[PDB]
DNA sequence: TGACACGTGCCTGGAGACTAGGGAGTAATCCCCTTGGCGGTTAAAACGCGGGGGACAGCGCGTACGTGCGTTTAAGCGGTGCTAGAGCTGTCTACGACCAATTGAGCGGCCTCGGCACCGG
DNA sequence: CCGGTGCCGAGGCCGCTCAATTGGTCGTAGACAGCTCTAGCACCGCTTAAACGCACGTACGCGCTGTCCCCCGCGTTTTAACCGCCAAGGGGATTACTCCCTAGTCTCCAGGCACGTGTCA
């Protein structure tokens, strides 16, 4: 398997679900899936960096919440 | 209260730190972990609630993924 | 990349809303001001119109409505 | 008249056909001057406080840039 | 006098000559004026923010490298 | 080497500071004010000589303001 | 708007080729999907470049492309 | 023939058609050739480096994805 | 060992190349006024000595605080085959609602002047 | 302790596009059906969250040290703002031109398919 597909189908239908849509096409889980990854990637990569400017290997809870923070509003 | 399980998303996530920090593997607190699979759950649910917000304005009841595209087009 | 509104329409409206938040007390606008000020009202109406369409060509529908604005103001936030 | 009247519905058709768009509804009209007059409402407040911040009885460019700036973007 | 203008025409006229460029516009001043200050706005954010998370109150060399790092490639 | 004036640069670099962190304002280490000098005026160098470029290309020889803009569309 | 531009054929052949020059002499299957997705790729990138490159050609008066007006824009782009 | 000459002159325009020009020179169809050539080859490098990074003889699209990833924004 | 890619063969419409027509954007030039570049000057903000004061970054160390792991399990959850039905999409239609165009004209923009409101050197 | 800058209101001219009315038409919401695809029922595998120990990397808080930030004076200093002359040129208009837009036709082929063959973790 590849990682990204480790995300399944019924998990993007229950965040579906909870968005309150009633119906879904096949393809959107794909494309939810490369949607999702690139948010990931932008802030993973912002939390990274926070890790390195703070000097430790281990990413905080804190660096998730300012890379959130200078990512998402 | 997680929609996505913990593990696969865990494993995408340190996947991602190792594609951004070039090899070296940071130990992923429990905390941050959570911390961002919340983050992203709430982003993916908010997302397909603006999505439907078009479908539903198109005149249909199945939201296509050109509607997902168009709202993040919007949205900026 | 002139002015579609005139100038002496915007300005009353300017100074009318300027005179609402003060109360009346009248605080004088330079002209670049208001000319920054238009210009910037401007931007944002057509930045919208770009949007409704964008909708309107997503609904199939060729016309604005008084949805396709509203709808893109709700997603954009 | 009423003020935000004079803001005619060609100004608006021209807007409009500088943002692409081929045919307009009759109500987009009344709509697209109330969103306007929103925006100024904010920015023309956010100006003002800059204004009376600055302790000054002239709403000048800068102060229009400042607000537009803690407005949008 | 406001503070953007602190940064002199001939100052301007100086980097555009590094730049290679043997005449100047009059307006070009007060564009790259604004220019700048996006940037540096852009710039100071990123670092403030780096500064916040090593929960410092003083902006150190570091914090402004990160910040340059992830503003511009 | 610097073609900016440190005192004016510095000042303005504070207000923008205060900008975004509410009012109060961080003791600035003066090694870092350096470097962002040093970095705007880079950026600055940069662009106006990708600007040059552009108004070569134009026909022209004195440098405009729309040739700094579609500058930096084009860049970005 | 999305439909591929370039016969699917002779991109493919290049692709082979340029990446038979890489490995000097070792031919790598290359999976009908990946085809799809470099070649959407390419015409994305030339699309875009087109367009940059006619920014830069109305910047001047002329209104036709030409090399120098593609060379400029990608030597401005990076 | 040539490799790279299938790609033909009618391919060329539509790609530039599609981005908006009106009128050609005849060289640029020849440039843009060289053009396509250089995006190519590197983002065939890239991905048949990951091909060999996967221990595989077949390039995905994951390969694609990831050269055109690492290659552009 | 089983699913996936590479070379032959047809053909049929779908597309590539040519030249007949041409005209319209591309190339070279003149000058007119605009508007940058440079000569003089002085002072007003900049910039290094120099005392001085110290809030705070940087480094070292202890401690427990949270990470990753060996191993289970089972049980809620995921992949899947089949099914009934509900929506997508292709198509007909017709009629309210838009776009172009011209005409009387009504408010904007330029021109100018009287009057005061006001932070300020 | 008064002053230059700028807005508010008014007198008054052009000008040019604003509102209304006409016709033309169009395109879209409703209706109707084939298709399709999909949410759910039911089976069987599965793999993941929590629990035991288990060791252990190290995050964080506390304390000590220096150290450069903030401050001002201050002598100097040197160059920015301003003004005026010199002259380079942006560009609008003019004239020529040449080569790329349509495009119908002769000719090459993309790929849909049908098949056979070789290949790899």
């Amino acid at each position: 398997r590849d990682n990204i597909q480790g995300i399944t189908k019924p998990a993007i239908r229950r965040l579906a679900r909870r968005g309150g849509v009633k119906r879904i096409s096949g393809l959107i889980y794909e494309e939810t899936r490369g949607v999702l990854k690139v948010f990931l990637e932008n802030v993973i990569r912002d939390a990274v960096t926070y890790t390195e400017h703070a000097k430790r290997k281990t990413v905080t809870a804190m660096d998730v919440v300012y890379a959130l923070k200078r990512q998402g509003r | 209260h997680l929609l996505i399980r913990k593990l696969p998303f865990s494993r995408l996530a340190r996947e991602i730190c190792v594609k951004f920090t070039r090899g070296v593997d940071f130990n992923w607190q429990a905390q941050a972990l959570l911390a961002l699979q919340e983050a992203a759950e709430a982003f993916l649910v908010h997302l397909f609630e603006d999505a439907y917000l078009l479908t539903l304005h198109a005149g249909r009841v199945t939201l296509f993924p050109k509607d997902v595209q168009l709202a993040r087009r919007i949205r900026g």
